[PDB]
């Protein structure tokens, strides 16, 4: 009921985009090849870290069941509300539970894996329900994780 | 004075990256075709899709799981 026949086929098709040699497992090398075609340039360690999150049996690569497991999972089923709220709290220096749109854009476009201005615009529209320019991040994180 | 100041300095980059990865996870949801900006970002660095979109999703899920891990370290 969660996964449909068509969803499973789509995910099997996606798996083959990563599994270049067709041996049923995605390696760090194969993941690196895909990400470089997507414009990214990760390190071997970064590639290893990504596989480590998906590689349930710890054999160093991702097979289709591990891939499907990861892809069938919704953000709501990762039990991440506390971590994501804690991360927003870091930028609420005053602690009043609000971060302005301007503060969020300043941080999101200049630190870390910078968002484009368009992506921040999308985030603000999604989060600032009442349009007052202040993001109640607890409500935002609740909606993303519930 | 610089009490919580040094701690903010230590947490800010993993905090931002978790928010960013979480947003890109959320904003590539196939049931929200109104959310286009994260796709336009990836589009500006790769031309259409269709199975390319699911692979981007896979990259976003994996980057979110890693950034969640790094945040709790
Ligand atoms: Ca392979
Ligand atoms: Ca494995
Ligand atoms: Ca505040
Ligand atoms: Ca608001
Ligand atoms: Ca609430």
């Amino acid at each position: 009921d969660q996964l449909t026949e068509e969803q499973i086929a789509e995910f099997k098709e996606a798996f083959s985009l990563f599994d270049k040699d067709g041996d049923g497992t995605i390696t760090t090398k194969e993941l690196g090849t895909v990400m470089r075609s997507l414009g990214q340039n990760p390190t071997e360690a970064e590639l290893q870290d990504m596989i480590n999150e998906v590689d349930a049996d710890g054999n160093g690569t991702i097979d289709f069941p591990e891939f499907l497991t990861m892809m069938a999972r919704k953000m709501k089923d990762t039990d991440s509300e506390e971590e994501i709220r804690e991360a927003f709290r870091v930028f609420d220096k005053d602690g009043n539970g609000y971060i302005s749109a301007a503060e969020l854009r300043h941080v999101m476009t200049n630190l870390g894996e910078k968002l484009t201005d368009e992506e921040v615009d999308e985030m603000i529209r999604e989060a600032d329900i009442d349009g007052d320019g202040q993001v109640n991040y607890e409500e935002f994180v609740q909606m993303m994780t519930a | 004075e610089q009490h919580r100041q040094k701690h903010f300095e230590k947490r800010r980059k993993p905090a931002a990256e978790l928010i960013q990865a979480a947003w890109r996870y959320y904003a590539t949801n196939p049931n929200r075709i109104d959310l286009v900006a994260t796709w336009r970002f990836y589009e500006s660095v790769v031309d259409l899709t269709p199975g390319l979109k699911v692979s981007i999703r896979a990259v976003c899920v994996m980057r979110f799981l890693v950034s969640k891990r790094k945040f709790k370290e």
